């Protein structure tokens, strides 16, 4: 997407582990707010959304 | 306490990191005294081929 018109994933009614991602290199940035990346994956979510 | 890692991993080099570095091959007591420093080596520890 370009900025000013952003899209949307809903991600819902489904299980994952995060340190996968936040382990690779291919992110250039991987920053958190109200939630540590080391403790995600005790977590479940309402929903997430990307 | 001194080894080679890369110019990323150095990051990892603090109390309370995570990542593969911090996890299994060097962990800072989260509550560390001391100091932490680094330097490029790609000119000294780089290798053709």
């Amino acid at each position: 997407a370009s900025v000013y018109a952003w899209n949307r994933k809903r991600i819902s009614n489904c299980v994952a582990d995060y340190s996968v991602l936040y382990n690779s290199a291919s992110f250039s940035t991987f920053k958190c707010y109200g939630v540590s990346p080391t403790k995600l994956n005790d977590l479940c979510f309402t929903n997430v959304y990307a | 306490d001194s080894f080679v890692i890369r110019g990323d991993e150095v990051r990892q080099i603090a109390p309370g990191q995570t990542g593969n570095i911090a996890d299994y091959n060097y962990k800072l007591p989260d509550d560390f005294t001391g100091c932490v420093i680094a330097w490029n080596s790609n000119n000294l520890d780089s290798k053709v081929g």
